[PDB]
RNA sequence: GUGGGAGAGGGUGGUGGAAUUCCCGGAGUAGCGGUGAAAUGCGCAGAUACCGGGAGGAACGCCGAUGGCGAAGGCAGCCACCUGGUCCACCCGUGACGCUGAGGCGCGAAAGCGUGGGGAGCAAACCGGAUUAGAUACCCGGGUAGUCCACGCCCUAAACG
RNA sequence: GUGGUUCGUGGAGCCAUGGGGGAAUCUGGGCGGACCACCGCCUAAGGCUAAGUACUCCGGGUGACCGAUAGCGCACCAGUA
RNA sequence: CGAGCUAGCCCUGGCCAGGGUGAAGCUGGGGUGAGACCCAGUGGAGGCCCGAACCGGUGGGGGAUGCAAACCCCUCGGAUG
RNA sequence: CGAAUGCCGGCAUGAGUAACGAUAAAGAGGGUGAGAAUCCCUCUCGCCGUAAGCCCAAGGGUUCCUACGCAAUGGUCGUCAGCGUAGGGUUAGGCGGGACCUAAGGUGAAGCCGAAAGGCGUAGCCGAAGGGCAGCCGGUUAAUAUUCCGGCCCUUCCCGCAGGUGCGAUGGGGGGACGCUCUAGGCUAGGGGGACCGGAGCCAUGGACGAGCCCGGCCAGAAGCGCAGGGUGGGAGGUAGGCAAAUCCGCCUCCCAACAAGCUCUGCGUGGUGGGGAAGCCCGUACGGGUGACAACCCCCCGAAGCCAGGGAGCCAAGAAAAGCCUCUAAGCACAACCUGCGGGAACCCGUACCGCAAACCGACACAGGUGGGCGGGUGCAAGAGCACUCAGGCGCGCGGGAGAACCCUCGCCAAGGAACUCUGCAAGUUGGCCCCGUAACUUCGGGAGAAGGGGUGCUCCCUGGGGUGAUGAGCCCCGGGGAGCCGCAGUGAACAGGCUCUGGCGACUGUUUACCAAAAACACAGCUCUCUGCGAACUCGUAAGAGGAGGUAUAGGGAGCGACGCUUGCCCGGUGCCGGAAGGUCAAGGGGAGGGGUGCAAGCCCCGAACCGAAGCCCCGGUGAACGGCGGCCGUAACUAUAACGGUCCUAAGGUAGCGAAAUUCCUUGUCGGGUAAGUUCCGACCUGCACGAAAAGCGUAACGACCGGAGCGCUGUCUCGGCGAGGGACCCGGUGAAAUUGAACUGGCCGUGAAGAUGCGGCCUACCCGUGGCAGGACGAAAAGACCCCGUGGAGCUUUACUGCAGC
RNA sequence: UCGAUGUCGGCUCGUCGCAUCCUGGGGCUGAAGAAGGUCCCAAGGGUUGGGCUGUUCGCCCAUUAAAGCGGCACGCGAGCU
RNA sequence: GCCCGGAUAGCUCAGUCGGUAGAGCAGGGGAUUGAAAAUCCCCGUGUCCUUGGUUCGAUUCCGAGUCCGGGCACCA
């Protein structure tokens, strides 16, 4: 649970790596990988639209199953637990009994050898996906569809989870990882359990290079630039913000709320983060 | 020391070539101008 | 050794109702709170008091005792699992195998500390209203660590009989 | 809401139209500089139409036009080296 | 009209002499009620060490109508990231 | 036209001046020729040799080879040439690319979007130093050769014969198919040694006829075989998944083998055959040819980073695609078709010269610069691609001859002293490899460490331990141990090869930066906090469609600050910002019409318009500090004095907490005191009167780190006292070639005056024959650049904001 | 003098003035001697080495016959820093 | 060197339309106390820094001057 290192270099003393004990399989399921084009944070004009991105290790994409319902009632065995580089989570290999293979994002405590299945049927147990309406109130759950048939959207990230606070009408009340209180539709699938690899938030990158490996290039402060560049640019030696703190595009960055007010999904939200 | 001109033939053709000029309404008008002036080469040499 | 007992003895996982706070719905109006007396605070932007719904944390009333258990520190709703100590009876077994115990090792209330969570009530610090000659206090209104959980520290005490 | 006109919001009509509303077929409609009355003019929401006009790559005629530092950048193998 | 220089990113290749230090793990031994842990041996980690290539450009000298519109010499930084 | 630092051209000055492009280096004989330092040939000398040698790729484009030439190009010369003229020269089914595949990207039927131009975009298509695919050795030309030839091997297409089989695809499935570090076994490349084999010849100068010296002792090769290695289960049954079907693949069950056992694939070896084959001597070759020769052709050792190759281990950052290929079935066909073997036929287009670390490429140059991949021998030095010398090979850098001044550069040495130099030990010196002994404060327990500080190091003989290969032995090779001596000033004997300590500041660290005056204490960095963002996310680019974010989902993403770690981070919410507030005020278009007006005979047509209803914003209520920010003053007081724990009062939104402090901050200032020094404006330690520190524009510390910046000491020095000598390349002279900025014209002295105020040029004196050469820089307000400081201009441009006014955006 | 008169200090190299720091010659003295004070003549020559600071200056150490003051574009950057 | 503020009761400060100037604290006399604080009841009082001037009248307005608080002194 988080390997540490003796300081045999500087930065080897603060480094921390994930513990890979849970990982069964060391190379992926070839039928289940496809290549993914790295952006560099650049859009279809050659233009950077997200700063400080790029470089960092090459990756094969694991195509994973966020619709669990097109397999309704067909059980499957949990074949191995694998490392997916495209996410904080880990991915469970499923062998379905009719012989199809799928990747599911791997819940806490789910272990190899387990039967697992999705539908209005099915036990309320870890790994099993169901329309939300049949999951009993109070159950913690993850990989939640936001609208029906559209795929798992909420609580996919290592350690995250959502909780069922109550039913009202066609909709059920979830508390999201954010802690926002959200109505979601009854027919939206969710699979029971948390996401696991919860240990994940404590890894400590430990050096500059290790950030580079994950494809995040350095990030320069507005404070460090010139007025052409940023609201915080310039001004003889150092200096404070001299105005409300801003983005490079000059909108305010402490507290200013950016959610569009008139959004329709407003009718469906009850709380905050 | 490393200077500004580092010849490469694919580049030269890929970039200033005839088919390139024709591709773009800007470049079609290069040809138009050079032709009107009566340039001997409409387009850089390459090879 | 056998057969029995009593108990808030410890670890784990579950689980119940009362209350407080917040939020939503209702109904209703001019005060509520507070104190020695007040003010700050809250309240016509609809408070307090009342009913219904929800959320969340912490602590377990009666039983409850001047009682019980633990080596101490300590341990108190209920349920199950795991597990320590102990007493009695019968007089069956070993045959002095004992007592203590420098060092060692382990436990060790509260506060505090690290990393995560959690945060209803309470509350150092802090703010504010009183009181006073002053008041960096006692009283009142707020209120952050902390109080709670996990894991690792700290190793103190009027740790007392 | 704007453009056009001499009209720069002006008393601002006219011609055009991005938005809203939305007619009638001669007793119908537009116009004569806000509006109304009178008096006139004209017939929108389909289309075509020579000539008189503009230009000069090209050919020809002519210069009180140049004469090789001029005249075209080029009198010469120049849009070349 | 330019990313044939330069900056960043994308796809696909290549390169980094030799030496040194000796993390985890492992195995053995010791320790314990079990542990923690200790010792050896093994192991071969690292924006680890010395130093070529390669990348640099630190200090000084030279050059200054240069060999050169940024060079030369001595010296110096990195050198599995 | 006389001026415009005018334009264009011509020719001058400087001047026979600087220079002739790396200080690797030359000398002579012969030749050729009108002409020779410069061309050819020989001998001698020198330089490169992880190259300054060899082979790819780019890029260049006839520079290639040959004859005939020397006007210009060549920094001199020129008979020579990368130059002029002319003639020749590049040969492929197997090498590269195309008739194959796909990557990013591009383009783009469908489709979406945009005033026009155009933008996007699925499929498809294009796109390569990636994937796929069949040639090795040697000989030949003046010049091409995996291309021609010789030998030995192979691929695909077509057609046919034989044997086999449900054949059959753009569809299905398998495979292709992958990282980084470390690495095993067996090999090969490559190398060294041999007393063995083969070879012309050699015996000098004191010695040697020798188990002498000198030279070489291979290369390619089908099938088979052999050694090492990669891949790989077999069968049945069930089957709803792999977008039709499948006998395939997936999944479940059972039965056999666990193993290369078999099967298969590849490396190496061996192999029918084919080829090569030194030194030396001669031939004259420019350059090769003859012989050596019927050449030999073998043993040992070292041994890759290459091969077997998809090998194995560990790790986290988790490591292309598509076709070729195999399999499966679908139409359809099964007289087809396909598969295997054999045999004949068929096999296209483009590149191939030459240069290629460079005189042929990029740098206006025959430019000391830049340029990717491979090979890169020997011996020694611990190793090595380092260093020195050297092989193959290649060069002596396209001006020379002399002299032996100053001065300059690069280099050597120095009595005594030893930083006294100076802004500064800048520069130079010292140190320096390996082995052993030894090593402090502090510390995050890794470090600090190569701390510091020492000893050893050559050669000779004797004895002796372990390993590799062999056999368990010799031989070869690797690592050592003990003893006795020998020599010099000196044994890492030449070359390559840290000076060290103490103590502060800043930054934790490795990194990054102003191409070309700044490498830093700046940026970044892990890490900490605030904040936005529920997913068609927020944010960014785009008019839009689209896209990035992300095929991610709050343990995620954006924005901001701070910047490892440690211990911490106080008070103020008045103002500004952000956040919350269903009330109230104000609020635009619109609604509404009390009322009024124009005109008409009227019906009417037309205009104005009060109340009232009416968003966001603002006002107003509150919250908020790792939000913009802010964080006072005066007077008195103690039983010597002094000071003031204490009291009083003004002002404020509140009046700086911890820590720190003359500081990267202290004006007065060299503050005062202590330390260090003979002497200390710097430095270290204290003090606090902090002009004008103080807590994430973070506060105070911190081990380690630093080409950062201070201060001290040891060591050692030409830094210096204070200079001297010596070397080379210049400078000087001679022969050849021959610039430059500058330049009103010049017949161009000194002083004292005068002058627009600093006079060769005017006045008065003085001095002074004409002209050069090597030298020095005081003057010509020397050159250069129409001052960059300063002002001015109703000149410009970047930046800012609660300046004005707009626009995007919301 | 803005179509450029390089600007502090150091170094190197001098040169001049005298309002003389020392040495030479004097007068007065509140000059016993020795040692001074003060003024006069005098510009021939001399006029140290270090610590601090960019410093000029100045303070300090150790000496001295003395440690003189000024000018020369705050002398001197086509002489260096 | 140049511009700004201030001086009002013993202290700290307010205020002034140019006309009769106050707050707190101190201070004085009384009460309370055994006595002293705290508490209570009476109590005042300044020629509003100087010097000119305007005006009928100046703390108030004017112009000078002290002395204290503050800001500045930039390009070279
Ligand atoms: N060492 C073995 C056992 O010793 C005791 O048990 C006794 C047991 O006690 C019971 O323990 C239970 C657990 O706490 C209680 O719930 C009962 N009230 C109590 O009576 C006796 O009722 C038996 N007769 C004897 C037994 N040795 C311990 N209590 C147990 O924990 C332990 O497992
Ligand atoms: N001159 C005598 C003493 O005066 C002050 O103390 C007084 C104090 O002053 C305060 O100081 C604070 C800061 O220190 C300020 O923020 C207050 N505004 C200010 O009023 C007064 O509020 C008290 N009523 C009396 C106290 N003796 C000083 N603090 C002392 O050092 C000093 O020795
Ligand atoms: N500081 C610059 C120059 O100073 C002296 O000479 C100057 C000289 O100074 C004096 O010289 C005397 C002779 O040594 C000294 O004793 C005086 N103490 C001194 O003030 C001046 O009187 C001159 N006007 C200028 C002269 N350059 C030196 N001699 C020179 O080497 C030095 O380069
Ligand atoms: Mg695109
Ligand atoms: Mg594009
Ligand atoms: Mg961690
Ligand atoms: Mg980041
Ligand atoms: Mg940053
Ligand atoms: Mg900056
Ligand atoms: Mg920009
Ligand atoms: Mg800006
Ligand atoms: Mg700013
Ligand atoms: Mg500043
Ligand atoms: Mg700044
Ligand atoms: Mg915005
Ligand atoms: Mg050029
Ligand atoms: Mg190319
Ligand atoms: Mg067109
Ligand atoms: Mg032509
Ligand atoms: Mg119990
Ligand atoms: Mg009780
Ligand atoms: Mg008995
Ligand atoms: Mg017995
Ligand atoms: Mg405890
Ligand atoms: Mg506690
Ligand atoms: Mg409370
Ligand atoms: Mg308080
Ligand atoms: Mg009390
Ligand atoms: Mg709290
Ligand atoms: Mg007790
Ligand atoms: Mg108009
Ligand atoms: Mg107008
Ligand atoms: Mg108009
Ligand atoms: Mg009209
Ligand atoms: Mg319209
Ligand atoms: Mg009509
Ligand atoms: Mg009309
Ligand atoms: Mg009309
Ligand atoms: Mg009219
Ligand atoms: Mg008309
Ligand atoms: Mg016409
Ligand atoms: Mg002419
Ligand atoms: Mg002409
Ligand atoms: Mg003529
Ligand atoms: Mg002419
Ligand atoms: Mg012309
Ligand atoms: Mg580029
Ligand atoms: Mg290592
Ligand atoms: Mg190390
Ligand atoms: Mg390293
Ligand atoms: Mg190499
Ligand atoms: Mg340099
Ligand atoms: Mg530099
Ligand atoms: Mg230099
Ligand atoms: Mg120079
Ligand atoms: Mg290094
Ligand atoms: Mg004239
Ligand atoms: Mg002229
Ligand atoms: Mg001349
Ligand atoms: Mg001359
Ligand atoms: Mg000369
Ligand atoms: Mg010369
Ligand atoms: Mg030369
Ligand atoms: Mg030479
Ligand atoms: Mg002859
Ligand atoms: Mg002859
Ligand atoms: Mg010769
Ligand atoms: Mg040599
Ligand atoms: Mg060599
Ligand atoms: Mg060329
Ligand atoms: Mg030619
Ligand atoms: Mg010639
Ligand atoms: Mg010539
Ligand atoms: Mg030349
Ligand atoms: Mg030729
Ligand atoms: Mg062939
Ligand atoms: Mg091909
Ligand atoms: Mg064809
Ligand atoms: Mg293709
Ligand atoms: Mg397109
Ligand atoms: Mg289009
Ligand atoms: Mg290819
Ligand atoms: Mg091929
Ligand atoms: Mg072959
Ligand atoms: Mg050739
Ligand atoms: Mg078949
Ligand atoms: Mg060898
Ligand atoms: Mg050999
Ligand atoms: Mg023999
Ligand atoms: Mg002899
Ligand atoms: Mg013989
Ligand atoms: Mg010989
Ligand atoms: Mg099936
Ligand atoms: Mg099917
Ligand atoms: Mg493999
Ligand atoms: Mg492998
Ligand atoms: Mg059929
Ligand atoms: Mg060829
Ligand atoms: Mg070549
Ligand atoms: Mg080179
Ligand atoms: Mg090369
Ligand atoms: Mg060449
Ligand atoms: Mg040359
Ligand atoms: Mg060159
Ligand atoms: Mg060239
Ligand atoms: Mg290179
Ligand atoms: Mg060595
Ligand atoms: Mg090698
Ligand atoms: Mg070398
Ligand atoms: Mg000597
Ligand atoms: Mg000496
Ligand atoms: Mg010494
Ligand atoms: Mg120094
Ligand atoms: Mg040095
Ligand atoms: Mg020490
Ligand atoms: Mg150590
Ligand atoms: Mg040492
Ligand atoms: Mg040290
Ligand atoms: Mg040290
Ligand atoms: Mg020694
Ligand atoms: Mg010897
Ligand atoms: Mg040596
Ligand atoms: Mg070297
Ligand atoms: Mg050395
Ligand atoms: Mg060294
Ligand atoms: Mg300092
Ligand atoms: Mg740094
Ligand atoms: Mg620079
Ligand atoms: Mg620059
Ligand atoms: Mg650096
Ligand atoms: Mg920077
Ligand atoms: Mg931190
Ligand atoms: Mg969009
Ligand atoms: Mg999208
Ligand atoms: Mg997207
Ligand atoms: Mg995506
Ligand atoms: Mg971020
Ligand atoms: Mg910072
Ligand atoms: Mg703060
Ligand atoms: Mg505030
Ligand atoms: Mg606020
Ligand atoms: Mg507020
Ligand atoms: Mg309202
Ligand atoms: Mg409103
Ligand atoms: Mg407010
Ligand atoms: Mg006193
Ligand atoms: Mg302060
Ligand atoms: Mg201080
Ligand atoms: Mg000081
Ligand atoms: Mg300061
Ligand atoms: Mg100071
Ligand atoms: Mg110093
Ligand atoms: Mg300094
Ligand atoms: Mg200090
Ligand atoms: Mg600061
Ligand atoms: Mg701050
Ligand atoms: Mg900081
Ligand atoms: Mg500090
Ligand atoms: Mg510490
Ligand atoms: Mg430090
Ligand atoms: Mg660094
Ligand atoms: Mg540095
Ligand atoms: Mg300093
Ligand atoms: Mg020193
Ligand atoms: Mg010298
Ligand atoms: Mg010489
Ligand atoms: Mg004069
Ligand atoms: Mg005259
Ligand atoms: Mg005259
Ligand atoms: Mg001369
Ligand atoms: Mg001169
Ligand atoms: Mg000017
Ligand atoms: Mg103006
Ligand atoms: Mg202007
Ligand atoms: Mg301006
Ligand atoms: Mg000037
Ligand atoms: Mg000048
Ligand atoms: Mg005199
Ligand atoms: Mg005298
Ligand atoms: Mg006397
Ligand atoms: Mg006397
Ligand atoms: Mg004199
Ligand atoms: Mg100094
Ligand atoms: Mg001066
Ligand atoms: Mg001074
Ligand atoms: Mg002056
Ligand atoms: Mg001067
Ligand atoms: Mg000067
Ligand atoms: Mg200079
Ligand atoms: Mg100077
Ligand atoms: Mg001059
Ligand atoms: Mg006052
Ligand atoms: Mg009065
Ligand atoms: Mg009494
Ligand atoms: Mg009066
Ligand atoms: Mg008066
Ligand atoms: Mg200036
Ligand atoms: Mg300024």
């Amino acid at each position: 649970a988080v390997k540490k290192f003796k300081p045999y270099t500087p930065s080897r003393r603060f480094m921390t790596v994930a513990d890979f004990s849970e990982i069964t399989k060391t190379e992926p399921e070839k039928s289940l990988v496809k290549p993914l084009k790295k952006t560099g944070g650049r859009n279809n004009q050659g233009r950077i639209t997200v700063r400080f991105r790029g470089g960092g290790h090459k990756r094969l994409y694991r195509i994973i199953d966020f619709k669990r319902w097109d397999k309704v009632g067909i059980p499957a065995k949990v074949a191995a637990i694998e490392y997916d580089p495209n996410r904080s989570a880990r991915i469970a290999l499923l062998h379905y009994v009719d012989g199809e293979k799928r990747y599911i994002i791997a819940p806490d405590g789910l272990q190899v050898g387990q039967q697992v299945v999705a539908g209005p049927d099915a036990p309320i147990q870890v790994g099993n996906a169901l329309p939300l309406r049949f999951i009993p109130v109070g159950t913690v759950v993850h990989a939640v569809e936001l609208e029906p048939k559209k795929g798992a959207k909420l609580a996919r990230a290592a350690g995250t989870s959502a909780q069922i606070q109550g039913r009202e009408g066609d909709y059920v009340i979830l508390r999201l990882p954010s802690g926002e209180l959200r109505k979601v539709h009854g027919e939206c699938y969710a699979t029971v359990g948390a996401v696991g690899n919860a240990d994940h938030k404590n890894i400590v990158l430990g050096k500059a290079g290790r950030s580079r490996w994950l494809g995040r290039r350095p990030h320069v402060r507005g404070a460090a630039m010139n007025p052409v560049d940023h609201p915080h640019g310039g001004g003889e030696g150092r200096a404070p913000r001299g105005r409300p703190p801003a983005s490079p595009w000059g909108w305010q960055t402490k507290g200013l709320k950016t959610r569009k007010r008139r959004k329709p999904s407003s009718r469906f939200i009850i709380a905050r983060r | 020391m490393k200077r500004t001109w580092q010849p490469n033939r694919r580049k030269r053709a890929k970039t200033h070539g005839f088919r390139a000029r024709m591709r773009t309404p800007g470049g079609r008008k290069v040809l138009k101008r050079r032709r009107q002036k009566g340039r001997w080469r409409l387009t850089p040499a390459v090879r």
